[PDB]
């Protein structure tokens, strides 16, 4: 229950047991800080949050002192100002004059709080000099200049509590205390880059960005993170035509201040191996060509080949917008085809879970609902490589709650205790009608998280039928207040695809295609496209799909267009263009409209407003931006789509396999990254730097 | 340099931070001046005591 | 010169009497033209009507 | 009438929605043999550098320098 | 905005194999990608031709004999 | 005192649309009467009918405005432009901003449909 | 203006420098103004006499700031 | 018009106008799918939209008629008319 | 050296002027353009010009590698690139370099290297 | 007067790409780009001054 | 970033050699001004030219422009 | 409706009124810093047009632009003032609502609570 | 005047009382590179040709083809 207290004369109210700094933040009172973070545990080592309380003789730490009723706080008086001055004097005693060569310059809390709450000049002139500290090698992503460490312990707290990487610590004692791995080890985690943002000094910095830019040079665009279906909200920092870095953004219901390393460091791939001009295959060579010539060639291929009905195949890959897929589907249907297809292994056939109700392919117990969790079952998903931030959320819940977690699948090096109980469908049914089934039944907020790798199997109906039966049989998993059936997607376009109906007929499932338009589709195998078919790759990077193509149309990347992306929850988010596309590249729906007009059809929209109206005509949830909708048809969906048409399928005994064999190098932008290549050579479990011999 | 600013011992910056001791800009609408007129000032008070003067001020606010 | 001596003084302290004078002056103007003067404001020898 | 701006200038510069560089520029056209007003293209785009504004509040509240004759009276407690 | 009224497209490939990607809207600071050589640019028709070519950023090479007759082309 | 120039008009905001109607029609009359002067002063390469056509076009641009104060501002700026044109304050360079149609055709490819603009990256 | 907003006091030596150089600047302005008024009225010779004194003072400008005309010397503070 | 190839239902989740369509989707959706086994039935909700049904026949020709009625039977007859008025 | 142009023709440049510096042939940074790329993309403005007289300064990456390592008795080396022959600072900020590790260690302002007497 | 980039007596160049000159320049005459040199040093790859923008302040 | 000036506004002036030169600054608490108007002494004088030079012959207008001491950077700013 | 069309008297180009889109947003609290003073102001900024935003110059490598609103950023006191100004000037806009941190009680004592069972994780500090 | 070597350009100009002939050895700059004095070459083929020390920020894909096996 809330209490009442006074801070600088202002009366404010927060819950009991809260820290004083939280009250000061609610009251609009600014209090300094280096070691306090809203998402990390409370440490009281910087001694910069000191304020005066009438109760206490000495000044007390706002970060740690509990809030009490009737307490009177002052953050204004001479003792507090002198305290801040003294603490900054000691802090900058042994700090190095690296401000020109430091990459935190211009965005340093130490600089700003020295200017605001500290002295104008120093009194340290000792002839013996300052302390020195040797630089650590903790990997190819985080660069270390550890003379600048102020010993806040944010890195350690993050790595040991939020990430599950206990290799970072606090070795030594006193002035010779050094943060790092006591021996040369790597900071092996898919969340390591947030250490760079948490350090208020430049002791831990981005290595590929090391000296590229300063903060004031940068345009800051608030956009959305492709590379996973979490829809992490990001800030793209751009210097003209070049995207310099990507950093996280606050969204407490999606990603909560964090982003993974792919999202942060795959930006290096938007400036190499890009497609800047159209290309025509004349033989074993690609020949650069104009837009008119390439679209002319596509039209002539359509008229020479005469694909009847479902012989025109449309493939959409990861990292594609919704607008592009809608335009491609409208075109493909105007040409008489229903062979809209995903780049997954079993993408030629529609999903076993069906697309009739959105509840069947979404994370219905929303990302903030993991915090409500009491029991979790993980079917065919490693959340550390699929939606790592959601794995961090699962950990966060597990550390503060009674949370019992099980998994049916490959044995996964998890950041929590996971209770592995099988790898087959047999073991799934065993678990669901044995012990963990009753664990799920007696729970008040149980979660059954199914992976997309299950949909990428032939015997997926067997699974989804089993899980659907268990769901409709168990009230606790599906109520009028809570839905525990969740499907975790690993790529950012699948939810929007299924929302717009980007799946194939079964009439088209068995057709051999004569033309194959593949859009951002880099996971094709060279067996899903015939040797005698005319193929059209539309993308932004040449990795796999453009090698196959007969015509290549350069498109725009997610940093170069304002697209709509649907995440796992069903949350539609709108990006924002940071730059324009390079060279002769174009927005992709405009490409599809032009090539429609070159062909014997034409889409009825001509600018972005009409495309938004078409999105509304397809699904009105695609324009309710950032709103996660409930659904009224949970019972109906589990009875119609998951349990009904899947009883005919018989299970395999092939063990479940991991879906993402390398977290790094998952898509075109990452496979074109050299930083991801270095991070794939390193961060391999076979290396001695990445395994501590416990 | 000059002595009281170059001194290394008894020279806290907050005692010579004149920028942050800047004078506020006072603003007086017609409400605030009839308060000074109907009631008085802190130099020449003409206001009742307790809650009576409080809601006497509130009648002008 | 061995040591230069310069006292620490607030530049605003030089204005206080004049500030009070401007306040009184503005009060007179407001009382003479209550139909027109919405307010007045005073900062460091500057009176705004 | 206008006093500072060009004789056919369209816009009012010191408005905050008016950009620093304006909407038009001038060159000499050899074809028309005339000074021609054309849209704007800069070889070097303007760099604002106001994104480096301080994230911490620089100067607090000031100092009350009203005289006591112009502060409203606190009523005596009782 | 300005426009490239001389070009039908922005990606243009020459008959010798050079790929020319036009940069900008079509003004002074824009570039078509093209390079040209006008051998009588000092004169009557050549002046107008070079003006029309360089209005949109076509890199004109002007071979000249008299240093003083060409200055109006810069 | 500081006296006004030749064709100055004191700024007086009408409180009626019916009075501003007469003011606007008078200004139109004055522009039309002064078009020969605009052709003689500025060495214009086209008709006086063309100048009057342009005047009519610019007066039609703001024909269906109904907010009175906006119309007052437009009248004031129109009179400013009349004073700037009839008194030879402008040069030919600024006067011919109104006349981009009379200059020769700007190249061959002027898009009006989607595929043109796409090939030229204007869609 | 910026010092009045910043509420900072310039030291005494800076004040004396600003005063001395403000009056050097006044000498420069009047040497331009009077001896251009003279030239426009027809007296050509005072211009050329006074501009040498302008050069002699420009040297002091250049020695204190490094620029003959645009010193950027007197700053806020 | 060779066939129905996609049906799309739009409805609010708690609006007054969408209760008939809600009942229709809850009760008859299986029968609808069985009667049109080659179609894409897409139920898509969003708070604030008026109930409406879109049918897509062939070469991307699409028709639509709103479903603000006061009975499940009216929803069924209207949907059948749209699926017949190809 | 003869450089193939984008229009298919050759651009003959002597070897002395294809070096990035007179004391280094190669580049010393990824985003740095090679002299061949410079000529290949700007030869219209180099054509009748003298390459003898253009600016071609020496590269510091090769001059600082000629400077020998300094040795210290301790874990810290202090660097201040002062002149010692004229008044004023005239150097870079004072920097303390840790040298406990086996190899040599460079200052961040200048590239002067230090070792721990071994 | 005319601008110049200085070296140390080592021969190494003094500039470290801090971009304070680019930031304080009232005329925006300086344009800088930098990255990590091959020997691990913070040094510029681009440093341009438009004298026709500069005010020589 | 620069030094952040307190919020407020000031008109201050000096006896410039041309007359009363003033600057009306507005500060928004930021490192950059919100508004800076320069009251140039030549603006007012050239505005008064119409009142001062009426009834005079053209040779006297030259003397009037010369005694106003008009530099036009300050007039036009 | 009945909002005045100040666009007619602005003197600005009509392409701003017909073709361009602005965004009205609060600056996100940076991950690099714990400060919050850049927030609390509602920025107005123009979206990118692809052909005119940035391109490199062939002479010396500067980044050229054709967009005359690429560095302009208006700052307002509130969402409503920004919307009123945008509508008065005839600009189409998208409102990006701000995402604030979620309140949760934080105790220093929770770092040292008793574990009745197996320790979930070993805390450093 | 561009033909006047530096040092003398300052002595000629009344900047230093001592010429670079009579300056001490310690006031002279230390050079690890050979000194090359080049005057202004404007109006000649030796005029400075400016260029971009950088390469394009966005690197394009060198197309390579694969067969459908
Ligand atoms: N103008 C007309 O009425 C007609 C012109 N033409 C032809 O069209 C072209 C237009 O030229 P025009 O417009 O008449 O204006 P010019 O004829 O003045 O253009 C003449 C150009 O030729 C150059 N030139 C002449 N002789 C030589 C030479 N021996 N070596 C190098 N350069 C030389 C001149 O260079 P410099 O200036 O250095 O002498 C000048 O650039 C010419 O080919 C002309 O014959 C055809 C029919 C009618
Ligand atoms: S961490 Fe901050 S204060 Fe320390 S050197 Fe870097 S920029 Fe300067
Ligand atoms: S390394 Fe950085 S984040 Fe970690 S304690 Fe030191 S200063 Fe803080
Ligand atoms: S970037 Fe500019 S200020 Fe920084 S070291 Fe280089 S020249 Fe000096
Ligand atoms: S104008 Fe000249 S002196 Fe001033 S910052 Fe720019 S380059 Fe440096
Ligand atoms: S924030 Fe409280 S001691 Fe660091
Ligand atoms: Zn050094």
């Amino acid at each position: 229950a809330e209490i009442e207290l006074t801070i600088d004369g202002h009366k404010v109210s927060i819950e009991a047991g809260s820290a004083l700094i939280q009250a000061c933040e609610k009251a609009g009172v600014t209090v300094p800080r280096y070691c306090y973070h809203d998402k990390l545990a409370i440490a009281g080592n910087c001694r910069m949050c000191l304020v005066d309380v009438e109760r206490a003789p000495k000044p007390v730490a706002s970060c740690a002192y509990p809030v009490a009723p009737g307490m009177v706080v002052r953050t204004d008086t001479e003792r507090v100002k002198q305290a801040r001055e003294n603490v900054m004097e000691m802090m900058l005693q042994n700090h190095p004059l690296d401000c020109p060569v430091c990459d935190q310059g211009g965005e340093c809390d130490l600089q700003d709080q020295s200017m605001r709450y500290g002295r104008d000049r120093g009194r340290f002139t000792e002839i013996t000099g300052k302390r020195s500290t040797e630089d650590k090698n903790i990997g190819p992503l985080v660069k270390t200049s550890m003379n600048r460490c102020i010993h806040c312990t944010r890195c350690v707290r993050f790595a040991n509590d939020i990430a599950g990487a206990p290799e970072l610590g606090s070795s030594g004692r006193g002035n010779d205390m050094q943060i790092g791995t006591y021996l040369e080890k790597n900071l092996n985690t898919e969340l390591s880059g947030n250490v760079i943002d948490l350090c208020p000094v430049g002791a831990l910095t981005n290595k590929p960005y090391a000296f590229r830019a300063r903060p004031w040079e940068l345009k800051k665009t608030e956009s959305i993170d492709v590379m996973d279906a979490v829809g992490s909200n990001i800030r793209i920092d751009s210097k003209g035509v070049e995207v310099m870095r990507v950093i996280p953004r606050v969204h407490e219901d999606v990603n909560e201040e964090w982003i993974n390393d792919k999202s942060r460091f795959a930006c290096d791939g938007l400036k190499t191996q890009r497609l800047t001009t159209p290309l025509i295959r004349v033989g074993d060579k690609f020949v650069n060509a104009t837009w008119d010539d390439a679209l002319s060639t596509i039209a002539k291929a359509y008229q020479q080949k005469a694909p009847k009905g479902d012989e025109f195949k449309a493939v959409a890959g990861a990292l594609v917008e919704v607008e592009s897929m809608v335009a491609l589907k409208d075109m493909t249907n105007a040409l008489g085809s229903e062979n809209t297809t995903t780049d997954t292994p079993n993408g030629n056939s529609a999903p076993a879970h069906g697309i009739t109700f959105r509840s069947n392919y979404l994370f219905n117990s929303s990302i903030a609902g993991i915090e409500d969790a009491d029991a979790i079952l993980l079917v065919g998903t490693n959340p550390r490589r699929e939606a790592a931030v959601m794995n961090a959320r699962i950990r966060k819940a597990w550390l503060r709650q009674e949370l019992e977690i099980a998994s049916v699948g490959p044995t996964l090096d998890a950041t929590f205790d996971v209770a592995e109980l099988g790898n087959t469908h047999a073991d799934l049914e065993k678990a669901l009608s044995g012990e963990f089934g009753e664990v799920l039944k007696n729970a008040k907020n149980p979660l059954i998280i199914v992976g997309s790798g299950i949909t990428d199997r032939e015997d997926a109906g067997a699974f989804f039928n089993t899980i659907g039966k268990f769901v409709e049989s168990t009230p606790s998993v599906l109520n009028e207040n809570w839905n525990g059936y969740n499907v975790l997607q690993r790529s950012a376009s699948r939810a929007g695809a299924y929302d717009i109906g980007f799946t194939p007929s079964d009439e088209a499932s068995k057709t051999t295609p004569k033309m194959v338009w593949l859009l951002g589709a880099d996971e094709v195998a060279a067996s899903d496209i015939p040797a005698d078919a005319f193929v059209v790759y539309q993308g932004h990077n040449g990795d796999v799909g453009a090698q196959f193509a007969d015509v290549v149309l350069p498109g725009a990347a997610y940093t170069e267009k304002a697209g709509t992306y649907v995440n796992t929850e069903g949350r539609s988010q709108i990006s924002r263009a940071a730059t324009g596309p390079p060279g002769g590249a174009r927005e992709d729906w405009k490409i599809l409209r032009a090539v429609s007009e070159y062909l014997g059809v034409a889409l009825p929209y001509e600018d972005a407003y009409e495309v938004r109206d078409r999105l509304a005509e397809i699904s009105p949830s695609l324009v309710r931006y950032d709103l996660v909708e409930p659904t009224v048809f949970g019972d109906v969906a589990v009875q119609h789509s998951l349990v009904g048409p899947n009883g005919s399928v018989t299970p395999s005994s092939a063990p479940l396999t991991e879906t993402i064999e390398n977290f790094y190098m998952t898509d075109s932008i990452s496979r074109s990254s050299p930083t991801m290549a270095k991070s794939s050579i390193a961060f391999n479990k076979d290396n001695k730097k990445n395994q501590a011999f416990a | 340099s000059s002595y009281p600013t170059n001194d290394i011992a008894e020279n806290p910056y907050w005692k010579r931070d004149h920028r942050r001791a800047y004078p506020q800009t006072a603003f007086f609408d017609q409400k605030t001046v009839t308060g000074l007129l109907e009631l008085g000032s802190e130099a020449t008070p003409r206001i009742a005591d307790g809650e009576a003067g409080t809601k006497a001020l509130a009648n002008i606010a | 010169v061995d040591e230069v001596y310069e006292p620490i003084v607030n530049p605003a302290d030089r204005y206080l009497q004049h500030v009070s004078d401007l306040h009184q002056y503005a009060k007179y103007i407001m009382a003479a033209l209550p139909k027109y003067i919405q307010g007045f404001s005073v900062w460091k020898d500057e009176l705004t009507l | 009438r206008r006093i500072m701006t060009d004789y056919g200038f369209e816009g009012h510069p010191l408005r905050k929605d008016f950009p620093l560089t304006g909407y038009t520029e001038v060159r000499w056209d050899e074809e028309k043999r005339r000074v021609v007003y054309e849209p704007l293209e800069l070889t070097q785009a303007f760099r604002n550098f106001s994104a480096g504004s301080t994230a911490w509040e620089p100067v607090g509240p000031g100092r009350d320098d009203r005289p006591d004759s112009f502060k409203l009276p606190t009523p005596k407690p009782e | 905005m300005n426009s490239f009224e001389n070009l039908a497209q922005d990606v243009n490939i020459t008959r010798s194999g050079k790929t020319l990607i036009a940069k900008g809207t079509g003004g002074r600071s824009s570039r078509t990608g093209y390079t040209a050589t006008v051998f009588g640019a000092n004169g009557f028709l050549g002046s107008y031709l070079t003006a029309k070519l360089a209005k949109h950023g076509t890199t004109v090479v002007v071979p000249y004999r008299e240093e003083m007759a060409k200055r109006h082309l810069k | 005192a500081i006296i006004a120039t030749a064709f100055a008009e004191t700024v007086k905001f009408s409180g009626s649309k019916q009075e501003l109607q007469k003011r606007t029609l008078a200004l139109y009359r004055q522009f039309l009467r002064g078009a020969p002067t605009f052709a003689d002063l500025y060495e214009v390469q086209f008709s006086i009918p063309t100048i009057r056509t342009k005047i009519r076009q610019e007066f039609e641009r703001h024909r269906f405005v109904d907010d009175l104060s906006i119309q007052n501002v437009l009248y004031a700026k129109g009179h400013m432009e009349y004073q700037e044109c009839i008194n030879f304050w402008k040069q030919q360079a600024q006067f011919l901003k109104y006349f981009p149609e009379e200059d020769d055709i700007q190249g061959r490819h002027q898009p009006s449909n989607f595929v043109d603009k796409f090939l030229k990256n204007r869609a | 203006a910026v010092e009045k907003l910043l509420n900072v006091e310039v030291p005494l030596r800076g004040k004396y420098i600003r005063t001395m150089f403000g009056e050097i600047t006044r000498v420069l302005n009047h040497l331009m103004s009077v001896c251009s008024h003279a030239m426009d009225v027809g007296a050509l010779t005072p211009f050329l006499w006074g501009f040498e004194e302008r050069e002699k003072l420009m040297e002091f400008y250049e020695r204190v700031s490094g620029a003959r005309l645009h010193a950027a010397y007197v700053r806020p503070g | 018009s060779a066939a129905l190839r996609e049906i799309r239902f739009h409805l609010c989740q708690n609006g007054s106008s969408s209760a008939p369509l809600r009942q229709f989707v809850k009760n008859q959706i299986g029968a609808f799918q069985k009667a049109n086994p080659s179609t894409k039935v897409l139920v898509r909700e969003a708070n604030g939209v008026k109930p409406i049904v879109f049918a897509r026949f062939d070469h991307g020709h699409e028709s639509k008629i709103g479903l603000d009625v006061s009975s499940e039977k009216e929803v069924a007859e209207r949907v059948k008319s749209l699926i017949e008025a190809k | 050296k003869s450089i193939i142009s984008y229009n298919g023709n050759t651009i003959e440049i002597p070897e002395e002027y294809t070096k990035q510096a007179p004391n280094r042939d190669s580049t010393w940074a990824p985003a740095q353009a090679s002299k061949t790329e410079i000529y290949k993309n700007n030869m219209v403005r180099f054509e009748q010009k003298d390459l003898s007289k253009q600016p071609m300064p020496y590269a510091g990456i090769e001059l600082i590698a000629q400077q020998p390592v300094r040795f210290v008795h301790g874990n810290t080396a202090v660097c201040d690139g002062a002149n010692h022959n004229g008044p004023g600072a005239q150097g870079h900020p004072k920097i303390f370099i840790n040298v406990d590790a086996p190899g040599s260690h460079a200052c961040q302002y200048c590239g002067t290297r230090y070792e721990k007497e071994h | 007067g005319e601008h110049a980039l200085r070296r140390y007596p080592s021969g190494e160049e003094r500039c470290i790409a801090c971009k304070l000159c680019e930031a304080i320049c009232p005329a925006l005459a300086i344009t800088i780009d930098a990255e990590e040199r091959i020997d691990g040093s913070r040094r510029t790859t681009k440093y341009d001054i438009d004298m026709t923008k500069c005010i020589y302040c | 970033k620069g030094y952040s000036v307190p919020p407020g506004e000031t008109y201050t002036a000096i006896e410039a050699p041309k007359g009363e030169m003033g600057v009306y600054v507005v500060s928004d608490g930021s490192e950059r001004p919100y508004k800076c108007k320069i009251r140039a002494p030549g603006f007012a004088h050239l505005g008064a030219f119409d009142h001062i030079a009426r009834g005079h012959f053209l040779p006297d207008a030259v003397a009037i422009i010369g005694t106003m001491d008009l530099v036009f950077g300050e007039v036009d700013r | 409706d009945n909002v005045p069309a100040h666009e007619i008297v602005s003197g600005a180009p009509a392409e701003l009124s017909r073709n361009r889109v602005v965004r009205i947003y609060q600056q996100a609290k940076p991950a690099t810093q714990s400060g919050e003073y850049g927030t609390f102001a509602w920025r107005l900024d123009w979206d990118i047009v692809d052909v005119a935003n940035r391109w490199e110059n062939d002479l010396i490598g500067w980044q050229s632009s054709g967009d005359y609103m690429q560095a302009t950023q208006m700052k307002f006191t509130s969402k409503e003032s920004a919307i009123k100004f945008a509508n008065k000037q005839g600009w189409d806009f998208y409102i990006q609502e701000p995402h604030h941190r979620k309140f949760r009680v934080k105790q220093y004592a929770n770092n040292f609570v008793h574990s009745y069972g197996k320790l979930k994780h070993i805390r450093t500090k | 005047m561009s033909q006047v070597e530096p040092g003398w350009h300052f002595w000629l100009g009344y900047g230093v009382d001592t010429a670079p002939c009579n300056t001490p050895k310690e006031k002279l700059p230390i050079r690890a590179y050979p000194y090359k004095f080049q005057p202004n070459y404007t109006g000649t083929p030796g005029a400075f040709v400016t260029y971009n020390t950088l390469k394009p920020k966005i690197s394009a894909w060198e197309p390579v083809t694969k067969q459908r096996s």
